[PDB]
This record gives structure tokens, sequence and C-alpha cells, in this order.
RNA sequence: GUAAGAGCCUAGCAUUAGUACU
């Protein structure tokens, strides 16, 4: 009955992931697309399989406060967790052991992004208005830039030399780390056009486009190509929501650059078609503000995480 | 059903603490700019005493 | 009784002994007062205020003047003369004139809150700005709110310090 | 080291 | 002890025992005077005495 | 899972902390143990609790707290009168009432046009002053020591002495509910435009008419209730003369259009011309 | 087609700061945020450095007080706090005495 | 913006990320267990709800009757915690209902067992000395109080009576020197290095101590 | 002689909702 074109191998087209005991603040799909890293407010990371049971086969603990942001490392076996307990942590996924815990920040480490081409290096931007760059094998932080306003969202560019940081200061900045080996570098690019804070930053699958979610209830698409018009602003999306919760609401690109998914505070999973700049999917089902949405590496699968201690995991039909 | 009949009807079960707050979003039948002082919906903290 | 049985009290006890015994006599007569003509909730208000003032004498000497010895204070706590938990609290930042340990027990309150007296009188609404807590009789033990160094109790004019609290001193 | 997680199939609820 | 309806102190044992005795007396007399058996009383040494000479209906 | 409540009996705050006392009371009508809800509507409020079962609430579309109807906020009489519906058949007995309930378990208020009558006789803004402390019974007797601190209203009771004895079951069912009685006697007077001792005055005065209402518009108004002898405008007063040919037609026109009808929006008054 | 009876009841999940903060921005202040995310609701109805300093002054002043290790402490005030319109109610109570005493023609 | 607003906007985001992830606010947080009251609190609650025969405490009668199914427990808990012949007073931990309906002794009589046998062996000895040496042993009358009088008020009658000497053996100093300054304490070594700690599990006693204990016992 | 009940007068258990004006 109803036989509507099963896309994925998942048992069902809509799967809810439960087992957390707090808000789920950020999630991430394995590069090989058969793992889930879910970081909750309960300062814990659930590791789920994407197929055949959706088994949370490991719960990694070790943060003393909410694990606000999780990415995987480029090979998928090491995990980068960032928290409110001022401590970013590198873990081994298969094992259940923590590898390297760096806690150099003074306040909540809101945002992080690990570099996708090059060395094992990740940026982390926290409440101290400082965006710091962290190389894996040294135990000191390799870079430290100081804005004046608490850093909400940070990303490392496709190519690996600049860092994007956006926060409460109404303008997102692009900085050059090789241009800066000093302790008070000044910003390279000032993307303006959001009318208040930025909450989430995603680097496009080609690297020319940066996605910014703003509590300006606006998704904005900028181009980072060093040869741009005077206004790097390309696209605007309307539809999602930000409320008094001021949660860390993020961005994502479909693995093809064809869709863009935002987490919203109206409990809705929003998925726009980037081209027509209009709303493809408006999926309900979450009882709390939708914190981050992640598109599965291979298939059109979208998985969302909410402040309702669950994660919906399903495929898109049209 | 059997555990309802066992526990609910068993009285030696020591009574205890307060059933925690559950939030709900309640959207009324009648919402006008005078009801909830011009707000649309209500969040209710449901606290079991 | 506990202090009066057997053992000796450490050195210093002769200074605080008459005051402590006065506070115990006041509590003894508060327990014996009559309750006709006053709310059921106000039975223990005088007991709570007196317990506060007694432990505030012990606190005043042990940590504000520091004229009390660590071994004398530890004796008073051990022999139940001092409320060790409440004096311990008054040391915490923000709990400096806390009226009672009941006021910040959160299983104690319907909504899992502290009591409305812990809330700075400014940030409260006129309904919860002149009503004393039903258990302790404290209107405001928020640090910052305190008249005369203590809480704002049921009858604390928001008069003169001498007319509103016991004023031990060393005459 | 299976953790305290489950995944169950559920429709997404709708408000109307 | 966790319930908001119980508090805690340290009391002389003899005091708690006087308490426990008065409380059991109060409970049993509330049970008597709740069953409307206002012709019986429990005295302080826990003897249930009829304050009258009872009919068989009352005795029942 | 949520009370069925008058949205006045939730006060101005869009956020509500409410206590949920499951098995906290007996329904004041079905005598049934049910889940009570208690809350403070606002900062000037008291703590109100639900008074009836959730079912017994949603049967007669009344609030669980005030027992007033849910759409219009008027007692169950005034709404049943304007609904024109039969007297309550529901059994007053509790053996009967519980039998009716256990029946309806095992197996008309939402589909009515908004009655103008009820709308005419309802409050525009919410009676928040219904969510407020009772009156200090020690202030009445002059013996209140609590001063301004009293959580109870420091005023005296100013109430009809036949009122202040209202019955739950009667305010829920609709029998001798003195408040709705007062209200219907009010509407009885307002529906009572005095037909004067002069029998032959066959004209009705139409005052307060805003200018965009024309004489044939008020003719379209008054033609229904009888033949018109003559209609006369004067916008200087914003008023009108309307004489009929039969007295009973002007009686019809007073009786239907005495309780302040609005012709094409204008709040207009009628008098015996 | 609705969920509850008189409206739609929907589960919610926030962090607990947010309920309380909004409930008390409106609750106490009169005016707060709409829980729907649509604007704000209703109509509106610290500490220092010299004053902070002067309180530190009074603290150090109580510290400057001489302590006599010979002298025991006494209790001077010893319980000062413990020993501690009317017109309409006068007229009403007059009416009460009236209806009280009143609580206690034929022709041809 | 221009720090004419961005100051307070940034500060508000700062304080809200502070409050949202506090230690009072975080996940595994447990609230601290209830502290003791002053004893005058229950003393007055129980004195005022005296015989539950006033109108003021009438809505308490339900719960008072409801306390009855717990009155065996309270009895057991009181009687397991009764002082021992060498104690004059035992202060005892107690949970009480907020109305004064039941009081439970919230204690267990944990003894270091060699110490407890030394204590009751002393009792044996001294009791037999007294039955021997005493001209007339007058036994208590039972019931100690008569059927009609209401149980005493502790506050009024016993709170400021200085007790009396309990039964204690005059321990030979220089021979009982090991167990001498503490044999007749309630829990004799509770704050020494010879017990795990004040929770009074796990004693560990030296050799001359156990020798005196075995001798007295 | 049971002892049951009907009633009469006087007869102290539960409740917290509701009080408007063109
Ligand atoms: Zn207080
Ligand atoms: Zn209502
Ligand atoms: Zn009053």
């Amino acid at each position: 009955k109803e036989g509507i074109t099963r896309t994925s191998n998942l048992s069902a087209p809509i799967i809810q992931l439960s087992g957390h005991a707090g808000e789920v603040f950020s999630m991430r799909f394995s590069p090989d697309g058969q793992c889930i890293a879910s970081g909750s407010f309960d300062k814990t990371i659930f590791l789920w399989r994407t197929y055949d049971e959706n088994e949370n086969y490991n719960v990694i603990a070790g943060h003393r406060n909410a694990v606000l942001e999780v990415h995987w490392f480029t090979d998928g076996e090491a995990l980068l967790s960032c928290s409110a307990d001022k401590t970013a942590r590198c873990w081994d996924a298969e094992t259940g052991a923590p590898i390297k815990k760096m806690g150099e920040h003074t306040a909540v480490v809101n945002s992080c992004c690990p570099l996708r081409r090059g060395a094992k290096v990740f940026v982390t931007g926290a409440d101290d208005s400082t965006v710091k760059v962290w190389d894996m094998r040294v135990k000191k932080s390799v870079h430290t830039l100081r804005s004046e306003f608490p850093v909400c969202a940070v990303a490392f560019a496709d190519a690996g030399d600049q860092v994007y940081s956006g926060g409460v200061d109404n303008a997102i900045k692009v900085w050059d780390l090789r241009r800066g080996g000093g302790a008070d570098v000044e910003p390279s690019m000032l993307l303006k056009g959001h009318s208040d804070s930025v909450t989430g930053l995603r680097v496009s699958p080609d690297g020319g486009h940066l996605l910014s979610n703003a509590m300006d209830n606006t998704l904005r698409e900028w181009d980072v190509r060093p040869y741009a018009p005077p206004n790097r602003c390309t696209k605007v999306f309307t539809g999602h929501m930000h409320n008094f919760e001021k949660n860390l609401l993020r961005c994502d690109y479909a693995a093809d650059g064809s869709k863009v998914a935002c987490g919203s505070a109206d409990r809705m999973v929003y998925i726009w078609d980037t081209s027509t700049r209009k709303l493809l999917y408006k999926l309900p089902g979450h009882s709390g503000s939708v914190n981050e949405v992640v598109f599965h590496s291979k298939e059109p699968i979208v998985a969302s995480a909410s402040s309702d201690k669950t994660i919906f995991l399903g495929e898109l039909t049209q | 059903v059997v555990q309802g009949k066992l526990s609910s009807v068993n009285p030696t079960k020591l009574p205890g603490g307060p059933g925690g707050s559950t939030l709900i979003k309640y959207t009324p039948a009648q919402q006008g700019a005078q009801y909830a002082s011009g707000a649309g919906q209500r969040i209710i903290k449901m606290q079991d005493l | 009784r506990r202090k009066l049985k057997g053992k000796k009290p450490p050195e210093g006890w002769e200074l605080i002994e008459e005051v402590i015994e006065d506070f115990e006599q006041q509590l003894k007569e508060a327990v014996n007062e009559e309750h006709e003509g006053k709310r059921k909730t106000e039975l223990t208000w005088k007991i709570h205020r007196l317990h506060w003032e007694k432990n505030r004498f012990i606190y005043d000497l042990m940590y504000q003047r520091k004229v009390m010895s660590k071994e004398l204070f530890e004796w008073l706590v051990r022999e139940k003369v001092a409320d060790g938990a409440l004096i311990a609290k008054w040391r915490k930042p923000g709990y400096e004139i806390l009226c009672s340990m009941l006021a910040i027990q959160k299983g104690n309150h319907n909504f899992g809150t502290t009591s409305h007296c812990r809330v700075p009188l400014r940030a409260r609404a006129k309904q919860q700005r002149i009503t004393p807590d039903v258990q302790t009789g404290c209107i405001s033990c928020a640090s910052g709110d305190g008249k005369f160094g203590g809480p704002v109790w049921w009858n604390t004019p928001l008069a003169k310090l001498e007319e509103n609290r016991t004023t031990w001193g060393q005459a | 080291p299976g953790g305290p997680g489950i995944g169950r199939a559920v429709g997404r609820g709708m408000p109307a | 002890k966790a319930t908001k309806f119980f508090q805690s102190t340290e009391l002389d044992w003899v005091e708690v025992g006087l308490q426990v005795c008065r409380q059991g007396y109060n409970m049993l007399n509330l049970l008597i005077h709740r069953k409307n058996l206002n012709y019986l009383h429990l005295d302080y040494n826990f003897n249930l005495k009829p304050v009258k000479t009872l009919t068989t209906k009352e005795r029942k | 899972d949520m009370p069925i409540v008058c949205e006045t009996c939730l006060g101005p705050n869009p956020f509500v902390r409410m206590q949920r006392i499951e098995f906290g009371g007996t329904c004041h009508i079905s005598g049934r143990p049910y889940t009570v809800f208690r809350w403070r509507p606002g900062n000037d409020a008291r703590y109100k609790k639900t008074v009836i079962c959730q079912e017994v609430a949603k049967a007669k579309n009344v609030c669980q707290v005030c027992l007033l109807d849910l759409e219009y906020g008027l007692p169950v009489q005034v709404r049943d009168a304007a609904m024109g519906v039969k007297p309550d058949e529901e059994p007053q007995s509790e053996v009967g009432k519980e039998y009716k309930l256990q029946m309806e378990a095992d197996a008309s208020y939402a589909a009515g046009r908004p009655n103008e009558m009820l709308q005419k006789l309802q409050r525009s803004q919410p009676y928040y002053k219904r969510n407020q402390a009772r009156v200090c019974s020690f202030f009445a007797k002059g013996q209140c020591t609590r001063g301004a601190e009293c959580p109870y209203r420091h005023e005296l009771p100013t109430a009809d002495p036949a009122l202040a004895n209202q019955s739950y079951k009667d305010r829920y069912y609709g029998t001798n509910d003195p408040v709705a009685a007062k209200m219907l006697k009010r509407v009885d007077e307002l529906n009572k435009l005095t037909p004067p001792e002069d029998t032959s005055i066959t004209t009705l005065y139409v005052g307060g008419v805003d200018a965009s209402i024309t004489e044939d518009d008020v003719r379209d108004a008054f033609y229904s209730f009888g033949e018109l002898a003559s209609v006369r405008k004067m916008d200087v007063k914003s008023c009108a003369f309307v004489t009929y040919t039969t007295r009973s037609a002007a009686e019809k026109a007073a009786e239907e259009l005495g309780g302040n009808p609005l012709i094409k929006g204008a709040r207009v008054k009628l008098m015996w011309g | 087609l609705k969920n509850h009876f008189v409206g739609h009841v929907e589960d919610a999940h926030m962090h607990p700061i947010h309920f309380e903060q909004q409930y008390h921005n409106f609750h106490a202040l009169g005016f707060g945020e709409a829980p729907s995310g649509i604007g704000v609701v209703g109509k509106p109805v610290r500490k220092t450095t010299q004053e902070r300093k002067a309180e530190q002054v009074a603290r150090a002043e109580r510290l400057a007080a001489p302590f006599d290790p010979s002298a025991p402490f006494s209790l001077q005030e010893r319980q000062p706090w413990a020993s501690k319109t009317e017109e309409q109610k006068e007229f009403i109570a007059k009416a009460e005495a009236a209806k009280l005493e009143a609580a206690a023609g034929p022709t041809s | 913006l221009q720090q004419k607003l961005l100051e307070e906007k940034a500060k508000k985001w700062a304080q809200l990320n502070a409050k949202r992830y506090g230690d009072k606010r975080k996940f595994g947080f447990v609230e601290a267990p209830k502290e003791d009251m002053p004893p005058e609190h229950v003393r007055k609650i129980i004195r005022d709800h005296g015989d539950m025969s006033s109108r003021k405490f009438r809505h308490d009668k339900r719960v008072y009757l409801g306390a009855l199914k717990f009155v065996p427990h309270a009895v057991f808990k009181l009687l397991e915690n009764m002082p021992m012949p060498w104690e004059q007073v035992r202060h005892v931990k107690v949970i009480y209902h907020i109305t004064g309906a039941i009081t439970f002794v919230n204690e267990i009589p944990w003894v270091i067992e060699p110490v407890y046998l030394a204590q009751w062996g002393s009792m044996w000895i001294m009791m037999r000395r007294e039955k021997r040496d005493r001209r007339h042993f007058k036994r208590m009358r039972f019931p100690p109080f008569d059927d009609e009088e209401p149980p005493l008020d502790y506050a009024d009658n016993l709170l400021d009576v200085e007790p009396l000497e309990a039964i204690e053996m005059e321990l030979d100093e220089e021979e009982d020197a090991a167990v001498y300054e503490w044999l007749y304490d309630h829990q004799p070594l509770k704050y020494t290095k010879f017990v795990n700690g004040p929770s009074y599990k796990r004693w560990k006693l030296p050799l001359p101590v156990m020798a005196a204990l075995y001798r007295l016992s």
C-alpha cells in the first residue's frame, strides 16, 4: 500500500532517534554515511548506525557540560566535540576513548569546524570573542584571533587558509590565518547584510559559497570567491524562525549543493531548493526548536536534531 | 495492563516527589488581541503536585 | 541538652555562653507561646527568626569579627548549638542573609523553585513584595535587600536597627 | 558497548 | 525524608517517644471518633473504654 | 492533559505555571474524582482551580473553572435561553448521572451561527477582575490584623444578598442561576422600550445615525416589520422620523430594534418618536 | 479536527531558563515576549561604586570595633521585633449591628 | 552596534550563555539533601496540634489518621533506638511530618560489637552489685503513669531537667586505661581513627583495646 | 420480649467557583 518510491535502505522513510536525555544541539553524519554523531545537552555523544538497526552502539562521555557542536574528522574514525564546559575534545570513534582534550578557551566553546583538506586542524570560536585555530599534533593552539564580541559560528574554508566567524556583532568576518601570525590581526572580509546575530555557518561543497543562518530569521548566501562583486551577498531565504531560545541554529548544504536545510525554532525542519530560493520541504514532527539538520553524504536523506531530545532520520520524496 | 493492576492497586508503593514540569504549547479556540494580552498561544508549565 | 551533658566546652565558651543560653531561653518560650489568633503558618515564624539571630551571633563572632576559635565553632556545630548548614550557607556568595535553609530547598516548593523571598525585591511583582514566606516569615533575604544586616522579616520597616533585631554586642 | 539508544519508526505529527 | 512533607531534626529519644505516643494516641482516637463511636474513648494508657453501657447495636 | 478553560481564566500572561493535581478533587457536578489544575492567572490574581470534570466540562462547552460557556462567557442559562434549547434532561441524581456517564463512555454547541443576543450581552474585554483574591473576611468584621499585607481583598463585600449563594450544579445546568437571572432581567428591560400611553403615536425616532446611512437605507431597515407611513431624514441631528400605518408594526420595530441594532455598522439608538 | 477540545495542545521542549525568564518578564513587569515568536505582549507598567565602597567601609568599621577578650557578650535588645478606610468599615459594622439587632399593620 | 548597543547586546548574550549552562543548571545536577530543622520547630508543631481537638487544625485530621498505617514503623524505629543503661540521654535523628502526625527515628543503632559487649558486661557486673548491695530494690510501678493523665510535655517537664547518673562501672584507671575515657559513650569511637568515619561502619581497634574489651566483656 | 427500620425537632463534614450596564 501507498508504495511511494523508497529512496534509501532505511527500514522506514521517517526514523526518530531517541535515547538522549537532553537537548540535542548538533549532529553529524560520518563521511562514509553509516554513522551518526549526536551531541546532546546532557554532555554526551551518541553514536548511531544509519542502517539496519539504528543502534546507538556507543555513548561517549567526558564533557562536563552540553556538547554544543560535533563534526567528524575527514576519515570518520576521529571525532571533534565542542562544548559549554570550555573544552573541545578529540575522540576515537570505534574505541570509546578520548584522544586529545584542549581547553584553552575561557568561556563556552560554541562553534567548531574541522578542516576537510590538509592536516588534522579545526577552528573553534567561543564566547571570549576569540576564534582559535587548533592543529592536532601540537598541544598548544596554533592560532588565536580576537574579535570583540562572543563568537557564535565558525567554519574552515574548503581550501584551508581562511576562517569564517560570525556572531552577535551584526557582521560575519573572514580572516586569513597565514596573513596573521600576530595576536591582533584585523579582519579581511566583512560580509554585512544580516540584521542581527549569526548562528550557523556551512561551507559549500565547491567552497565558493558560505551559508549563514541568522536570528535575523534569514538565511543568507554569500560568495567567498576572492573576485566577487562589491556585495558578496547572493541569496536570501525566508521561512524559518528564531525565538527567545537563541539556540545554536545551524546551516547545511545537501551533499550536492541542490538543497539547503536549516534548523528553526518553530520546530520545523526547513529544506529550500537553493536555485529558486524557495521551500521544498517543511517537515513537522519535532517538539523542540530544531538545532541542526544534516544531509546524508550519499543519499538525499535528511536527519534533524531538536531541543526535544530526539533526532528524526528520514528520506525526501518528490 | 498486568503491571497497572499490580502497581496501581498495590498500596505499599511509597509515594514520593513531584512529577516534573512538562511544557505544552496550547493554542486557544478564541485568540483575540485581548486574550493573553495580544499574544497568540500559551506555553503551560504543567507541574504535577 | 547536648552541650550540657558530661563534656567541657572549648575556650571562648564563657564569652558566648550567656548569650547562647539567652537565645535558647527565647526559643524555649517561643515554643511555649500561645497560637490562638494568628495564622497556622505563622506558628514557627518567631522560631525561625530566633534561630536565624542565634546562628547570626555565632556567625558574627566566628566570621565577621573572627573572635571565635575554629575549635569552639566546630564544637558549637557538633553539639548542635550552631546550625552548621545555615552558617555554611551564609558564607556562600549570594546567600549572605539567607533566612532559613527551607527557603532554598527546592523540593520544598510547589513548582520546584526557591521561595519568593530569595528573589530581589525589585525583580518581584507588587504581589510578591509585601507578603512574607508562609514558612519562614521572610519577605526578602536576597543579598542586597537586607535591612540591618538581616532579612526583611514579616515586620521589618522597609525605623531604627535597635527596634528591629537583637543587638548582642559586648558590654 | 551498546548505549541507551533506540530507533523506532514513527510518523511525523502534524498541527492543523 | 525527600517528600516536602517530612522534615528532619535531632531530638532527645525520650522526646521522640513522647511524640510517638501522643501521635499513636491521636491516630487511634481519630479513628474512633471518625467511625462516630463517640461513646468510646481511648485513654492515655491505651485502653479502649466505653464511656457508657452500650446497646448491642453500639456494641456491634 | 490540559484544562478546558475560559481564556479569561488564564490571565494576561502568555506563560502559565499550573499545578496538576491528578485525582485532586471531586467534580462539582458528576461528583467524580478527576484531575484538578490550579494556577494563578496573573500577578493580581489568586489561585483558581478547576471545579468540574473534563468531560462534564466539554459537555456543556463551559470552562472548568468559571463554569461559564466557552464561546461567549455567559452563564449556562443565558446561553441556553439564546440557544432556545430544551431544559436539561441530564439526571440530577448521581446514580443517574454516573449511569449516563458510563453509558456515553462505551459508545451541538460548535455549529450554531453566532447569536447576536449573546454577543450583544457579553463583555468586550476579559473579566480579569474575576481572577482576584476573595474579600478579607476579617476586614469585613473589622478584625483584620494583616494590614495591607493580606492576600485577600481589603474591601467589603458589595453583592446582592440573594446572590452569593450560587450553586455549582445550578450554574452548570441552568436552573435558578441568580446571575443569569439578573442578566436576563436586564435584557428584559432593554428589550422593554416603553410603548407610551399614547396609542396613536405611530412614529419611531432613529437617533445617532452616521451620515453614510441614507433614508432609503433606513427604509430597507424598517420595511420588514410593517408598512411605513413616511420616513424623514435630518442629518443635522443625525436622526430620523419613521411613521407606520399600524401601531403593532411600530411595536414590532421597537421590540426587534430596541436593543441597539447596527444598520450597516452605525451604532444607532431607537426611541418612540 | 482540533487536538484538545477548545484548541490545540502541543508538546513543547525548551531549556528551563526560557520559560521562567519569559514568564517573569511578563509576569512581574507586565510586558514580555509572545511564546509564538510574534513580537512582544502587553503594556509596560542596580549597585554602584561609591555605595559598594561605603558598605565595604561599614564592614571594615565593624571590624575596627575593639574586642575585649575579657568581656562576655550580652544581649541588649533581646527581641525587639517580637514585642511589636476605617470609616467605611465603621459604617458597615454599624449596619451589621443594625441587621443583627433587627435580626433579634393589621387593619379593619 | 558601535558599542552604543553592541555592548549590551553582547553582554546579554554573554550572561544568557552563562545562565543556560550553569552548574545549578547542568544535567547531572542533584539538589543538596535536606538539612535539619531546629528542634523547636517540631516541638511547637506538636505542642500546638496538641490533641487534634481544635477547629484550627481540622483539615489536618485526614493526614493524621493517614499516618496510622505507618505507626508500627515509627514504633519499631523508636524502640530499636532506645538508650542503653549507660546513657542518660540519646539524641537521635528524626524525620517528622510537617503537621506533626508521625515522627520516625531516622537512625540505626550501629555498635562496635566488642565495645557493645564490654558495655553490657559492665552493665551485668554493676547491676549485680546493686541487686546485692541495695537494701530494698523498689521496682517501678506499671503503668508508670496513670490511665487518665496526658503524657508529659517534654519542653515543660524534661527539657531542663538535668538527667541523673546512668549505670556505669568505675573503670580501673591504669588497667582499663585502654577503654576508659570512652567506654560509656553512646558510639564510643565515632570521631577517632578507629572507625571508618562518623558513619560508624567498619571499626578497627588496637590490641590493648580489644584486650580490655574482652576482659570487661 | 427481641432488635430492625421510617420519620420529627434540634442536630459540625466537605467546598474556593461565581457577582457586569450607551
Ligand atoms: Zn527569605
Ligand atoms: Zn474560565
Ligand atoms: Zn485582611
